[PDB]
């Protein structure tokens, strides 16, 4: 902390804080002994050999200035003595430390004032540079400067809160006074005010602060700040203040959570009637909320959340093509932009890394052709920034539309790793017509007319590899196996500019909801009454225990978020 | 022991003044809290509010002037100041925290209200 | 001020049957309104918080909705226990208003 | 890598590259048994049960297409059978790999092409998009395409080079020809080309690439490349290119590193002639190559350098207020920003971590007032970019200058730690001339007048505190003990704004060549004939074999890299 | 290891040619490599030039027309191809490196100089 | 072309003599000359590669430096294996010319 020296010129004082180690010198100053008052504690880590280290250590905080010396007696020579005088002073800063990474690591957490809880409010809490609803200081973080100290203490010292200049834009403080009418949080740090002074009485006082972060992990911000108090000396009041003890606190901002269809719904929202009807009752059959939205959403939109140990809140992700309210956040950043390319994975685990939270999933090129497409840097830095849910990279570029959701989707199982993951497979969708037509139902129609096709053939075995290279990224970056992919059947045909496009409705981008499965209906309702689709997907799925029904099909779900504590992660 | 109560009621001559109080238990008192009142054959008739952290408040115009809504947010407690009570205020006296609305229709409720103090002018 | 009108001011039914209660705005307000049951010499407890919101923990039993200017409060069936005095909270300005109350009897 | 399928309905070719398994389903497909060509190494890893998944590998890369196959024989029924035709290819992207972090770590290394090698060009190497000089090859890193394929592959197949757009701007890759009377490089990959097409003949071929950085990690930079080839089918003419094998390497672009004072110098640049005198006698003693610079440099210049497996060299990183040539570098980035307040640390151990390279100090402020300077932050973004050596901040904006240097110096010593830290100390001062008055010669003209000077001793008052509190921070961010430690004399005052200034020329930043320090003269040559500042000093570091002498006070030196790898660091 | 080895002399009749060649030895080819021959009792003329990598070359202007230099970036082998030889090209021919100058001005050296070869005319 | 004059063409010295050999320059070349000491019947070597900058490997009695347009060669004292022919070499331009060549006679 400090360093303390004597001399026999004139008398040392110095101020020592509870639970900080004080350098005591008492070597090359004119054998000696040490004598401490009963309030201090001194050991040594005599010959006035400079290798001789004395370290003091005080019981208490005193109430008074100079209560408690230790007595230094040097020595042939007259009597030679030095006088130190100590000032015993409890200051520590506190915030929920207990709750860098892991389960047994530490640190600060500190969300971003996303949500609009003012409900008069055209703009977030973070925003609005104030506090007006008390509701918003249960989003904010807590901190308290907790100090004791002589009655007398800070007349000739002064305690000063501030953050690197680099964070002011990224973090708000604001302190919280008392009286009968009113309680008034007040602005302390901010975009115009990097440090501010406390005006702490002496004695004992605790005093409390509001934080919140203005913005959430990104390319400019890593997301951790440090709050910072200075204890400065003002004994001479002609002279430069000075410091004698600073203390500081590190938040981490949580990252936003992309939360994927393998956790129980909470809410779908729909923003084409008997549509409708079929996802009331498929609503309905699986226990979830149904929120019309009659007349303020999009189907672009996206759904996150933000967990920390006393606020979790939704926040909607919003398209680069504003939706928000009371504990309901909202973020947005910055072809393949749409968020239809956004998906994550279920919890996996890959060679004994484990992924609690998935991986966010998104389609790309292959390789930076003039002619590929790409998704903006933008959105894949800011979702990269999130190390939580590590990115992943699929190949979508060749279809028309390049959402990879097009290709894949996710399902619960009752075993294993308690998913499935269901590929498009034209080959499954080949064998299952030109089996049907082998058993000699050839003459149905939505089949050998198709199955004599060239061209389509042709285009499938193009999309054919075009999958499976996904499938080998899967298996590798997911760490799947054979035995946990479901191949659904599809089939594909290239249009304009050879991009792929689905032949007949697409069976995966489904709306599930539990183990209730909104299935696109295919078109063939008329090979031997029962579509051979729908009875293939069906079977295939049916051993699972999940409850597929086939709609004829602007909508959006909410999800529960996870049970796992993101701070607990490597 | 999430709950809220009242105090402070009792009977009082025209023309004085009493001082209700709500302490919660439980609960960190940073919702805004509200004041209703029931006179025996009525309905629920809203009194007053406030926001302990900002020190907005409001009162019903068949109140203003004559009550004061405070709080000691060190005691999660709060005070209702009723000065010059006339035979018209008797009534039970309720209090409750505000709930937050939700999506699309932002709309707001009270709740964990508590047992309400008995006021007889 | 914002009057609330309910209708009706009581209601008569058995166990076994669907009633509705249905309340006027005075004014085009946003959705929001909320809905009270009040058990005899009890508190208000709340129902629906926002209309067609459902209060958690509340059966199933208990739903409504807005039309227009005006909202309903539905009971698929009451039961014994649901015979009490409802009341509709309109909460859209700094002056909290509610209607008159409707108590349903068996 | 990619998938195999059979079937009876049409013979199945494939491409196998060797080293990389290569999935075959033989299961849904029409008991079974395998048996493999002589040329073709297949396990399992039978009853057409999906969960049997066949492996193949190959032995070696073939001279023709279709020289291997895997007879698939199913079987009550008539017989059953199907034709896989194999083809061995060897691709292999290969770079310097041996030699992430740590002595046991993999990757490839990266300099940037920032020194000169064309003397006729008045840009870096890296502005001229071109290589001119064969010269220029020695600080590019190589890397090389080796295949092995039949002698008509590449008629149905083609090889795409290619880096992410994102690092587009980070990297310039060439490609070297062959010939008699020329062996060119070309361009391949650069601000304009993202990807390229490559003619790689059949059968076997090496070809050869030259790849440079374009700048150094920085906040825009983590310095990590990523160089890709793309295997792309192309048999069926008619339709998009398809994706069948990728391989790619990752570069690590090496941090630009300070030299502290402790490494051995190799030359002093000379920008007073009775000053270059005496720097000439202290550079010959000290076995220095002196330059005498005679008419290209600057006093507030920086030089450090680049160190990789084949090629070191120097770099000067010049101030925010163009100097280069072969194997001679230049970087330049972006009160306090001039490169007088940065220095760097020895090696270091910190309570087990170890600091190889030492760590970066620079001066700051205590707290961000509204006077206080501070370090640009494009500056501390910059250095800290380079996480091998660590920055860390002291505290120096009581300075009128606020050079860190200014107070504390490094010199070597023969135990320990090999170097001691020497820091201004106005208590030493203090009592060397208050021991002279003592002892009868306060009558000695520059001493009791100035000890008797009651704004000088609560000026220095103010300092020693200001002082003592880096002292504490060197211990706990370096590691240091007080043996390590020397208290060197000097006295400050406060002037205009109440910033401290030297009393007497300063005792430190002085010119340290090896074991002969170039000392600055104190006025003090009056005090008993032997000054009695140059008494002190001498004999605080007479006993470490250091050679002192005072020189009556532009400059430069370069000194040796480290011995130690930086990429062998955590 | 690490030298520059040189072959390809002998006597030839005046109007005849000889191929020259220079070898690397431990040496990765990458820097620029000369060509200078001394006449017995005269001093050293510099011929010429070539960077491998870039084939620029450079011709002494008694020679130009006559020489033509060249190499072999796979075998590390420099080639000098001399024509219409005369008698007044007799000389022992040497090859050697460039070697870079160093701050603060930049001009250039050679170095490893090798055996050289006799050429008689 | 870029003519080098070399002065004197020999020189006479004992071993321990202080000699120096100096070169004019036909135009303002940048500092760039080098200098080279040839052995009997052995290839040039290389003493010094730009004015004052020592090739490594060479004893420091060899040094040297620019005075305007001439350049010196100087040996603080001859050994008896520093008796050599010495050349001076301009490689300002794409043409390098190199001078007539100094020997040091003992
Ligand atoms: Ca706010
Ligand atoms: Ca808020
Ligand atoms: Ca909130
Ligand atoms: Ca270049
Ligand atoms: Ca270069
Ligand atoms: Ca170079």
């Amino acid at each position: 902390g400090t360093l303390i020296r004597v001399t026999p010129e004139q008398p040392t004082h110095a101020v020592c804080v509870l639970g900080t180690l004080t350098q005591l010198d008492i070597c090359s100053s004119a054998s000696f002994s040490i004598n401490a008052s009963p309030g201090v504690v001194v050991d040594i880590a005599w010959p006035l050999d400079p290798g001789v280290e004395v370290t003091l250590t005080m019981k208490a905080a005193s109430g008074s200035t100079g209560d408690q010396k230790v007595q230094i007696s040097y020595y042939k020579t007259p009597p030679v003595k030095a006088l130190l005088y100590l000032t015993g002073v409890e200051i520590s800063l506190c915030a929920d430390i207990t709750r860098t990474w892991g389960p047994c690591g530490q640190g600060a957490i500190l969300l971003v004032n996303c949500d609009r809880d003012n409900l008069e409010s055209s703009a977030m809490d973070c925003e609005d540079d104030e506090v007006l609803d008390s509701e918003d200081l249960q989003d904010m973080s807590l901190m308290t400067l907790s100090t004791k100290t002589p009655k007398d203490f800070f007349t000739n010292h002064t305690l000063v809160l501030h953050v690197a200049r680099s964070e002011m834009d990224k973090v708000r403080v604001f302190q919280a006074t008392r009286g009968k009418l009113s309680s008034k949080c007040s602005v302390v740090l901010g975009p115009k005010w990097p440090s501010h002074y406390l005006m702490v009485p002496g004695g004992k006082h605790n005093m409390d602060f509001y934080v919140e972060a203005l913005a959430f992990p990104d390319t400019d911000f890593p997301g951790l700040i440090t709050l910072t108090i200075s204890l400065l000396d003002t004994s001479n009041l002609e002279l430069p203040e000075a410091v004698v003890f600073q203390d500081s606190v590190v938040f981490r901002v949580a990252p936003w959570i992309m939360t994927p269809n393998t956790q129980p719904p909470q809410e779908v929202y729909a923003c084409n009637e008997d549509f409708l009807k079929s996802v009331t009752t498929l609503a309905m059959k699986a226990k979830c909320k149904l929120t019309i939205c009659p007349e303020w959403m999009q189907d672009e939109m996206e759904i996150g959340y933000i967990q920390a140990p006393h606020k979790t809140l939704p926040v909607v992700f919003d398209s680069p093509r504003r939706v928000m309210g009371p504990d309901f956040g909202y973020v947005t950043r910055g072809g393949l932009d749409s968020f239809g390319n956004l998906e994550v994975s279920p919890p996996v685990t890959v060679r004994g890394k484990e992924y609690p939270l998935g991986r966010i999933l998104f389609g790309d090129s292959c390789y930076p052709s003039n002619d590929s497409r790409q998704m903006h840097q933008a959105l894949q830095d800011f979702l990269s920034a999130q190390q939580v849910q590590a990115p992943v990279k699929l190949y979508s570029d060749w279809l028309s539309v390049g959402h990879v959701d097009e290709f894949l989707s996710f399902v619960p199982a009752p075993d294993r790793k308690g998913f499935r993951l269901l590929l498009a497979s034209p080959r499954s969708c080949y064998k299952l017509f030109q089996e049907q037509q082998n058993e000699g139902h050839g003459e149905a129609l939505l089949i050998k007319n198709i199955l004599s096709n060239k061209t389509l053939r042709e285009h499938n075995s193009f999309v054919e590899r075009c999958i499976d290279w996904n499938r080998e990224l899967l298996k590798r970056e997911l760490g799947l196996a054979e035995s946990d992919i479901i191949d659904i059947p599809q089939l594909f045909k290239l249009k304009e500019f050879s991009k792929a496009e689905a032949f007949f409705p697409n069976m995966v981008n489904m709306l599930v909801l539990g183990k209730h499965l909104g299935i696109p209906k295919p078109f063939g309702p008329v090979i031997n009454g029962r579509c051979c689709l729908e009875e293939k997907v069906c079977s295939l799925l049916e051993p699972l225990g999940l409850q597929c029904t086939f709609i004829n099909d602007g909508t959006n779900v909410r999800r529960k978020p996870f049970s796992f504590k993101w701070w607990n992660m490597v | 022991e999430v709950q809220l109560v009242e105090s402070g009621g009792g009977l009082v001559q025209p023309g004085g003044s009493l001082r209700l109080s709500c302490a919660a238990s439980g609960f960190n008192f940073y919702y805004s809290i509200h004041w209703v009142r029931q006179a025996p054959g009525k309905g629920l008739e809203w009194v007053a509010s406030i926001s302990p952290y900002s020190g907005y408040t409001s009162y019903a115009d068949s109140v203003k002037g004559r009550f004061t809504i405070s709080a000691d947010t060190s005691k999660n407690t709060a005070y209702l100041q009723m000065n010059s009570l006339r035979a018209e205020d008797t009534a039970v006296y309720y209090c409750a925290r505000k709930h937050p609305g939700s999506y699309p229709f932002w709309g707001w409720a009270l709740d964990y209200w508590g047992q309400g103090t008995l006021v007889t002018v | 001020d914002i009057q609330m009108t309910q209708s009706p001011s009581s209601l008569s039914a058995s166990v076994g049957d669907r009633v509705t209660i249905t309340c006027r705005a005075s004014q085009s307000v946003s959705s929001a309104v909320a809905w009270y049951q009040q058990k005899p010499g009890k508190a208000p407890k709340l129902l629906i918080y926002s209309a067609s919101s459902l209060y958690s923990g509340v059966p199933s039993r208990f739903s409504g909705s807005r039309s227009g200017t005006d909202f309903t409060l539905t009971i698929s069936s009451l039961q014994p226990e649901d015979f009490a005095t409802y009341y509709c909270q309109q909460s859209s300005s700094s002056l909290v208003t509610f209607g008159q109350g409707t108590k349903v009897e068996i």
